[PDB]
Formats: C-alpha cells, structure tokens, sequence
C-alpha cells in the first residue's frame, strides 16, 4: 500500500499549489478554515518555470493535491499551459466541474444542477502543431479509443456513484466524422452494454451551447473532449453566478488533484483581497470527502453555503461588499457554533 | 460606406429600374415565409426583381454539385436570399459555399422588442471564418484505434475574414473588435489568427483591437450580454459556430429569429438559420422575421440603406409589438398572413 | 491429404509465370488443388479466399500512377490480412553471369506501415503532406519475426536499415526497438544498424558484408531491387509474405512485366522458387527439395535457359526442361 | 549557357582582374586537400582570389547559427568552395543550407580512368531536392507508442528543382530527364512532384521527360549504369539522398571521388562529400580529386568554361593515369604533394 494517500499516524500530507493570480489568497482562505477546524492534514506546499517538475514529483509522493490555476502566456515564446502539463504528466485524465446554483445568489435562471466531465490529456489539448510553409499552420487533434473508453467509463461510474440519471456526449461528429465520431460512439456504445440503467445521449457542441444558455435544466451530466468542456464549462460557470462558486476536481487512476471548476486566474485582482474563495473551499471539501474525512466536509460546506445564502458579509462578486478575509472569518465563525 | 471586402457590384438591370436578386424559396415553410418577403418588399418600392432558382443538387462525379440554372443566376446577380432547405453526398450548404466562394458568416443576435426572454439588452455581432479551421475535411486513421482531425489555419483565409470584421465594425459604428482565440494551448494555429489581426489592426486605427480567450468570451457574454454591444467579434470556424449558436440562445432562446449572412468575395448569400419546419408548413404559422431580417442585412450589403432601415427600424421590428400581431412562436396569435399585412401597414 | 491453396495470377507475366508452376505441379502430381481467382475491388474475393485456405501463391498486380487510379491492392491484400512480413531471397545462381558472385542475403521488410501507410492530404493547393506512421506494436512484431527467421535458418547477422539521423522519432523508434530486442532476446545473433543511403552504397559495392536486413516498407523496396539486380534480375528472386494466420507466396522482386505479357519470353524461376518456399511451408518439401534442384541444375546447365539469363528458350521450353530433369530424379 | 535558375552574378573585383571566392578550408585533411587546389588553380591562371572563412558555429538562441565573418563573405562573393568538416545543435550542414538558401544537390558519378571498379561506363547525373520532403523537421508523437514523420512536398520547392534539372540537362547536352518517384503509393506527395515536372516539361521542348519509380531507377541502374549516361534524374529529398550515395557506390565503390554542388537562388556552395579523414590528416595522403572536381563544377557554374574543361579534361582526370601518380586510395603511390605537381604538369 505505497499507493494510498501519504498518511502518518492519522495525518495526511496533501500537496498545495497556490499558483498565479488570486491563487495565493484563495488557497490561504482554505488553510485558515482548515486549522481553525483543526483538520488532520499537513500541507506540503510548492512554488515555481519548469519546476512543474516539483509539483508532479510531490503529487507522486502524496497522491493528493489542492491547487489554484497557473497563468498561461499567449505569445509565441511563452512556455505552454503547465496546468495541462501537470495533468498529462500524472495522467489525471478526468476533470469534473460542479455547476450547482447557490441559495443567496441572484442568477438569471435559478435552481440549476449540472456536471461537466471533460477529458484532460487529449483532443485539442494534445498540443501537436506545425507550420508546413510560412503562413500555413496545422494543429493536429488526437482522439484514441483507449483514452476515450477510459473517460467514458469514468463518467458513467461517476453518474452511478452520485445517482445521476442522464449522461450526454458533446461532440461535432457531423463534421469531424472520425475524431468526434469515435468519441460519440465509444460513449454511447459503452453506456448501452454496460451502465444500462443510465440514459445515454449525444448532442452537437454548438446546439449544446445554445440549449445550455437558454434551457439548462434539460442537462444532467455532460461528457466532452478537452475543448468543448472549456466552453460548456464557462457557460455553466456564468449560469450559476461566476467562476468563484464552482468546485472542481481532477482524477487519474493513482492521483487526484482538486482545483476550482471554472479555471480562471484572476490576475487583475491579485493582492487586493477582493477575491471570492467559495470555489477553492468547495472543491477543498470535495477533497475531504475523497480522503475519507467528510464529517469535516459535510460540515464546512454547510458553513459556506449558509454564509452566502445569509445576505451581506458575502464577497464582492456575489453582490456583497466583504473582502476575502471577512468572508473567510464568517465561515470560521458559523463553523465555531455548529 | 459598406465593407470593402465583400463589395456588391450594383448595376440595376438597365431595362427595368430594378436590381436582380436570386431567391431560392427553399422547401418547408420556405415558400410561405418567402412570398411574405416578396410582398413586404413590393410595398416599400424596393428596386428589386426576384429571379427565383432551385439549388436541388446534381451529382456530377459522385461529388454533389449545384445546378447550372442556379449557378448562372447567382453568379450573375451578385446576391441571393435563400430560405431553409431540407437534408437531401457532400453537405448541401457546404457545396454551396465552395461553389460561390463564401468565406465569412455574419451572425447578429439582438433582443426583440415585445418578446421577453431570460437575457436582456443583448445586442451581439460575430463574424466567423467559414472556410477552414477545425472544419477542413482533413482527418486520418493513423492506426487501429487512433484518429487525427486536422485544424487548418492560414494567413490568407484569416486576413480576409479579420478584414471584413474591422470593416464591418466600422460600417456599423462599433469602436471595439475582439479576436476570440485560444493561443494558450493552440499556440501556432490560434496564434497565427491573432497575429494576423494584430498586424491588420494598424491599417484600421479608428477601431480598437482586443484579444480574448473563448474562456472569457463565453464566460463574460453569459454573465452580461451587453458588455459586447459595441462588439464585432472575429474567430476561427469552430469557436464561431458555437459562439454564434450561443449568442442566439442568449438573444431569443432559440434561433427562429436569427438571420445569417454568408459573404463571399464577389457573391454573397443571405439566409435564415432555422430549419424547414415541415410540420407547420402550409398551415401559415411560420415566422418570416428570421428571413426578413436577412433581407435587411442584404439591403445594407447592396447599399439600399434607406429601404433597409425602413423595413427594419419601422415594420417587423415595431410590428412585433402587440400580441395581436406576432406569431405562435412568440406567444402571438397572428398568422404569417396577418403578420405580413400588419407589417406593411407601418412599412 | 489434399491442400486447397489460393492462386492469384495477377497482371503482366503473372498469368504465364503461374502456369509454369501449375504444369510442374501436376507433372510431379503434388497433392494440392488451386482455388484460382481473377479480378477492380474484388481484391475482396482474394482476401476472402485466403481467409478460408490460409495459404496462397500469387504474382503481382499492376498499380496506376494517375490521380484517379485505384491504389496498390497488392498492399491492400497484405494490410487486410495483416500479412505484415515480407521476405525476399537474394542468392546468386550457378549458371548466371553476375558482376559480383557468390552472394547470399535476405531482406525482411514490414508490409503494413511506414511510408506504405497511405495517409496523405493537400492542406492548401500545391502543398501536400504524406504522413508516415511507425508504431511500437507493429515494429516489435517485425523485429521478432526477423530474429526468429534468422535463428530458424541459421543466419548469424541482422541489420536494421533506417534514416534515424534525420527522422529521429520515426526511424529512430524502428532502429531502437530492433536493436533493443535483439539484445535482451536473441543474444546469439549479431544486431546492428545502418543508414539507408550508406546501406545502399555498400549493397552495390560490397554486398557480402550483409546477412539479413530488416527495413520499413520503403527502404525494403530499395534494398530489394539492389539485391534483385545483384543476382541477375527480378526473375530469380523467391519471395514470401507472412502474417500470424496466413501466408502468401509471391516473387521476391515485385515486378509485373507488363511489356512482355503473352509473349512467352518471361522467366518463371522467381515464381517456381517461391512456389517451393510454399511447399516447405505446408510441410511437403520432399517435393520442394526436389523441384528446386531441378530448376537450379537446369539454369546452371547452360542453354535451354530463358531469355533474361542469357539463353534463348521460352517460358514454355524452360518449364519443360525442369519437368524433364524432374522425370529422372 | 549555364542554368538560368541558380545563375552566378559575376563581377570580378574591379581592383584586381580576379573574381572573389570564399574557401572554407574545413578541418582534417581539409587544409592539405585545400591548398592542393589553390596551387593547381594558380598555375592555370584562374581569375580567382581566395577569401577563406570559418564556419565554426555560434549558438544565437540555442539554435546554431553561422558566424557573421563567413556570412558576409559568402553572401558577398556569390560562391564558395568548402572541404570536409567535423561534427561540432542543429546539423552544421543544415544551418548552412538554411542561411544561404541552398535548395538543390547536384551529384554526378562517373567512372574514373585508370581506377578499376566492378561497374563500368557509369556516367550518372542526379539532382536532389534538399529543402523539404521526408527531411522536414516535422514529426509527432501522436500517443504512447505511435509516431508520425511528416513528408512535405510543395509545388514551389518542386518547381525550382525540376527547373534546374531541365536547365542543367540542357547545359550539359543530355536529351532525357527522368523524374524518380513513387506515385504508386504516395499518390498526392510524389504525384505533385511528378505533375510539376510534367507541366514544366512543355516549356523545355528540347528535352524529353520520362517518369520512373525508384523501383526501376534502382533496378535498372545497378543492372546497367550506362542506360542513364544521357540522364539527369530529378527526385525528392529521400530518393535523392539514397540514389546519389548509390550512384557513387557504382562509380567508385566509395565516395572519396564524389563532388557535390549545392545550388541556391543567388548563392551556391561546392563541396567534397567525403569525411574529414582525421587519421590521415597531415601525413599528406589525402586525395584532392574529390574537392578538385567540385572546383570544376564551380568553374562551370561561374562561366569559366575554358578553365574548368582545362583542369578537368586534362590534368587530374588524365594524371590519374599511371600508378606512380594516383594516391593510396586508388592503389597509387603518390602523395598529395606529388599528385598536385604531377597534375599541374599536364595542366
Ligand atoms: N477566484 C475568483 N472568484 C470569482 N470570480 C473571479 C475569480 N477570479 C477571477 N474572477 C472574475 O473573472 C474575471 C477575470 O477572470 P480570469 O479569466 O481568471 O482573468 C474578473 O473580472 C473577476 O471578476
Ligand atoms: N519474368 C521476368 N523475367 C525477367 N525479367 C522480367 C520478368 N518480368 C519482368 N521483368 C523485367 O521487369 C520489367 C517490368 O517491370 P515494370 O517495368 O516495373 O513494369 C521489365 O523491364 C523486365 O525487364
């Protein structure tokens, strides 16, 4: 059992990767709520251009991690995601984002609960591209049966475990008949001969995007390749309030890394203490449930859930006037009386 | 001044005061939705005679081709206005763009007066590359369980879309023009698109160029549609196909109200993007608004400003106020019939 | 007691050169019955047949160079049966004038992959990309086949031909996997590499240094034809194709002879010799040992040999000398 | 008339009667093999002064670059003559072609008088594409155990090689010009190459265009080298790299006698293709013949016909007759030293 999560006499050793932007602040929020609840976990915390190595190496020891987002350049001599590098190198191939609306938050369409599972290592995130002659560029998008059967089962397994009734494959198979075709088939194919209790279906990514914005309640679980998941993800992010309310987690066979489900760095508001830690904390609770704690998780989630439902004292972006600092302390406060 | 890039070559038919325009009534609700437009156009005294043609496909060399009758017609009159058609061996709409050199999809989504949807003050404009990108035919089975779909991005194809976007943004008085991309993980592909905009940026100094990741383009638009009411967003084929169908979802919750314009170098086709609605066909329940707005788009593209503004600013846009008007799709009680005369009144 | 083998005469001298074998076969009363097929996309029926019989004997089909031409369908046959290994036997023959004599080398090529993967596209007009696939599984396979083959036929050396200095991933993978699994398995055999261009030069100038050569699809066509020339010509080369389940035997040189079709000038040594390879395979081989000595002695014995070796006899006459020598063994 | 495609822009240095040529002695047997050429050139009164330069690579941006001294020199004098150099992070020879726009390898292999090899009457000429093809840097790991090497073939790159071939075939009075290919299984890639030749064929009516599969090109050449003594074969990068090293194997059994010419649009470099022979270096055993013949191919490229024919038709080619001459590599007993004076005599 050199394959479970680092643990010494009752104390887990989890990896902590604050990362860029509001990362550093939003992580801290969790630390504080954690020691204030005296949760038996010790952070091994790392900071970083190619030491994305040290993040990997750490996670390989501890098996479990909690992280924010790193920043990614758009220029030509920029380094490349290294958010994806982390996942590819650990084969943490499954991303789960949780879009469930929250009581104390004004949203245009209310009472919404949908999940978006995307494949992390393949698709348009395969990062294979070249320029044949000057001015002509080809980006190769890889889709393989093995990686696809994998995510397909993860999605169904997930839907079964969390009593989700419907699983829908998002694709563009009418145009990319081989690539997205393979994806759509393999999913529906193995949702019929295994997992027969679950409702499998397909939807074309563009039309999916339209229903998502106009009539989102029709969706339950969505399985997508790397790209479509970024897109449906952000639709879902908006639908429920914003990137600060979305819990997320990444799964591989051996490792698990928990991050915000919306995937925004918040570079612009770094150090301003204006940021919203709901995202980080909630996916932090996801991690607790994972490493079996979850008395704590059930706990500290109710804390933040009630805090934000309870009008003012909530953070800027939800419609409040409180700072990250103040919002955190209301949670730790509500928590101290449970 | 209309955009230099897809410029109409006017010339009204010297024998009549009028310009010639190919129709393509299309099938399904096409016929009814169509003459609905012919009437409204008549009433406003549009310098336009209709040369309707049929795009039902031939199959020269197994590869689906489009009939000579319709080709000659459309290449002649440099403009056409098609309604919806069914699904007859090579996408009908695809061989339609390939045979007429159409390369840019223009998709506006604006809130409609007197039709309440969940999102408000949404006024959006998006130009989409409709030539290459994710949607080139190129895909390969590299071995047993492994597939490659190939996304193609070239400067030549990018340049001329990004241009039409700057020039269209200018032609409708929007200051900002946003290049949606993902240079983050598609460094070369999307990077080229972005650089080509950044380089063109300079020969259009009246407009301001911004760059955004679809990440944010979708996040921000859904949280607050109006932040892009001074928009015009340009983007490669896929991001475009999704964002435009999304934008429509914001504006109207479906796309029975959405008009599209397919701009080519010398030709250009203007169509409604809804389907053939075969089950409502003949019963006079269709809703011309969609095609009708594409007519306006066409008018402007042709230079007939005054008529376009006439048929849009007044009429339809205004007659869609009062539930006795409207159609079944908008709570209204009116027929295609009554909508058309009810329109022409304020015409 | 009676095998049912597939017979695919194919294009060019195919039809004549196969017949030569038929005649020598019934004249030796060999217990095999030909199921014989003829053909644009009925390359299906060849496959389907071989799937029943498992074994076949064939000539070469013709392949267009024009754009709307159909595509090899020699490779189609192999890919669809996963007959992934080609063996060509370049051993010089006694009665044949060659520039460098006493030469004995074998060229094993992979059939289904490499530059024969037939993946290509035109991005913009005038720009064409042909994709060359190389995969570990298909490569480990041929690598072992080659060594297994070398062990079975007491060959001491196996050399991998590649261009790994330029195509560092593609041919790199090939060179590694070969040398890699010639070291931890098959340690008794001498593994080495050679760069395809330099290999081509040694082959023409100093061929005796080579024993067995393993190559991807392309380099095998090239070294193949060098070897073909070295020993006399395409008419003297026995060949065979192997998969897990099936085996198809064809000439080792791979030329159609379209120009001399129906002229009865052609040389059947190739066909017959690879025909003997097939006998050894399905266990006969008393016959094989036999009818090979027949043709070997026939051609060594001066005149009565066929045009291209330096004789003046026709396919017909050469055949009958074999059946004649054979009738007195 | 020399080939229009890689035309030398003469201009002898007005202060001296002479033309300027960069040397690049190179290392190993380079120095000795080099001044061997300088002397023989002197004696024949060649209008040429040597501006020797050093191509030892820099490393601007991790990517290996070639020194400014040598760049300026070589771009100036539109021609250079390099001997062999060692293996110093980006092929030295590659960054040499990329920085000087060299795109065509010209490789002749002719039997040598008085040196007996197994093949006879071999007189071969081959032009090779040295830009793209199998040898573009493009390869990908599409997943765990799967690799793609990408062969690139364009009309632009093909056109200008195939041209130089027609024009070179004309310039040396060979009737036939053969396009080696494999359109059989590389339909598009090799097909494009072939069509581009077939289309160019027409604007060179004095030459006859044939097309051959490497299959036969290698079969036929080895069975009978002379069938191509009216040759000039053009082919894509890989077939070229192999056939040329093969042709040399036929002509001399090694390539210690083979000269190459690397033609660029305005520049052009002429080199010997043998190695640095570090173990024979200094002892005066090298064999200038190789480089020497590249000098000849340079002379012709420059227009100095009379001198080239002089140094080739007589000299070396003729002095390599009599084993008291020759070098160790050809059974001979002579030194690099004695070969050079023994040459100049019949010079
Ligand atoms: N942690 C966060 N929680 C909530 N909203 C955020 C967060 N980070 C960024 N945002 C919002 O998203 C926008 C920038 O997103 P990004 O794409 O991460 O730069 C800003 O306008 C913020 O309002
Ligand atoms: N049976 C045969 N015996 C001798 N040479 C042959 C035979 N079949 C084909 N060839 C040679 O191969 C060439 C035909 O192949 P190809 O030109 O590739 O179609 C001819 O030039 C013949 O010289």
């Amino acid at each position: 059992e050199r394959t479970l999560p680092k643990k010494y006499g009752g104390r887990f050793t989890v990896t902590l990767i604050p990362g860029d932007g509001v990362g550093k602040e939003i992580t801290d929020s969790v630390r504080t709520i954690f020691e204030a609840e005296n949760i038996p976990i010790d952070w091994e915390t790392i900071n970083i251009k190619e030491g994305v190595y040290e993040a990997v190496e750490s996670l390989k020891r501890n098996k479990i991690g909690l992280k924010g987002l790193w920043h990614t350049p758009a220029d030509q001599t920029g380094h490349g995601s290294l958010n994806v590098a982390l996942r590819k190198q650990l084969d943490i191939y499954a991303n789960v984002a949780l879009f469930k609306s929250l009581k104390g938050v004004k949203t245009r369409i209310p009472d919404i609960d949908l999940i978006v599972i995307r494949e992390n290592t393949e698709g348009e995130f395969s990062g294979l591209e070249h320029e044949s002659v000057p001015g002509v560029v080809e980006s190769l998008k890889v889709m393989t049966r093995p990686k696809t059967e994998r995510i397909a089962r993860f999605a169904f397994d997930f839907a079964k475990k969390y009593n989700r009734k419907s699983v829908t494959a998002v694709h563009k198979a009418n145009i990319m008949k081989l690539g997205d075709g393979l994806f759509r088939n393999i999913i529906t194919e193995i949702g019929q001969k295994e997992y027969p209790d679950i409702d499998v279906s397909s939807i074309i990514v563009d039309n999916a995007s339209m229903q998502a914005v106009a009539k989102p309640h029709q969706f339950d679980v969505l399985v997508t390749p790397s790209m479509y998941g970024t897109i449906l993800g952000n639709i879902g992010a908006a639908l429920i309030g914003g990137p600060g309310l979305v819990a997320g987690a990444n799964f591989g066979r051996d490792y698990a890394v928990f991050e915000p489900g919306s995937r925004h760095v918040g570079l612009d508001i770094k150090g301003q203490n204006v940021a919203n830690p709901t995202a980080m904390i909630l996916s932090s609770t996801l991690m607790l449930n994972h490493l079996g704690l979850n008395e704590y998780a059930t706990r500290i989630s109710k804390a933040v859930h009630e805090t934000i439902a309870e009008g003012k004292h909530t953070t800027r972006d939800i419609g409040g006037s409180s700072s990250t600092t103040d919002f955190t302390n209301e949670i730790i406060n509500k928590l101290s009386t449970m | 001044k209309q955009p230099s890039i897809g410029r109409y070559t006017g010339k009204p038919n010297p024998s009549t005061g009028k310009y010639t325009v190919s129709f393509i009534e299309g099938d399904g609700i096409g016929p009814e939705i169509s003459k609905s437009v012919k009437k409204i156009f008549s009433a406003a005294n549009v310098p336009i005679e209709w040369e309707s043609c049929d795009v039902s496909p031939i199959f020269v060399n197994g590869l689906t081709t489009i009939p000579d009758p319709a080709v000659q017609s459309i290449t002649k009159n440099l403009v056409a206005l098609k309604g919806p058609l069914a699904t007859p061996h090579r996408s009908l709409n695809l061989t339609l763009r390939k045979t007429f050199g159409l390369f840019a999809n223009v998709r506006p989504a604006k809130s409609i007066e007197g039709f309440k949807t969940t999102y408000e003050n949404v006024d959006l404009v998006l130009i989409r590359e409709n030539t290459e990108g994710e949607y080139s035919g190129i895909e390969h089975i590299v071995c047993p369980g492994v597939v490659q779909s190939i996304k193609l991005i070239t400067r030549d194809a990018s340049e001329r879309v990004i241009r039409y976007a700057f020039e269209y943004a200018r032609a409708i008085g929007r200051p900002r023009v946003i290049v949606v991309h993902k240079s983050t993980i598609q460094r070369l592909a999307d990077g080229l698109f972005v650089n080509v905009a950044k380089e063109l940026s300079k020969e259009y100094p009246d407009l301001t160029l911004e760059t955004e990741l679809i990440d944010n383009s979708v996040l921000k638009v859904v949280t607050n549609p109006s932040a892009y009411t001074d928009a015009v967003s340009v983007c490669p084929n896929l991001y475009g196909d999704i964002l435009s169908d999304l934008n429509s979802g914001l504006s109207a919750g479906s796309l029975g109200l959405t008009p599209s314009a397919n701009i080519g170098h010398k030709i250009s086709i203007f169509e409604a993007v809804h389907g053939s609605a075969p089950d409502i066909a003949g019963q006079d329940k269709a809703n011309p608004t969609a095609l009708l707005l594409s007519s306006v788009m066409m008018l402007n593209h042709m230079g007939l400003t005054n008529h376009a503004d006439q048929i849009q600013n007044a009429v339809l846009s205004t007659i869609a106020s009062g539930p006795e008007n409207r159609t079944g799709d908008l709570a209204g009680t009116a027929t295609t019939s009554s909508f058309t005369e009810a329109v022409i009144k304020r015409l």
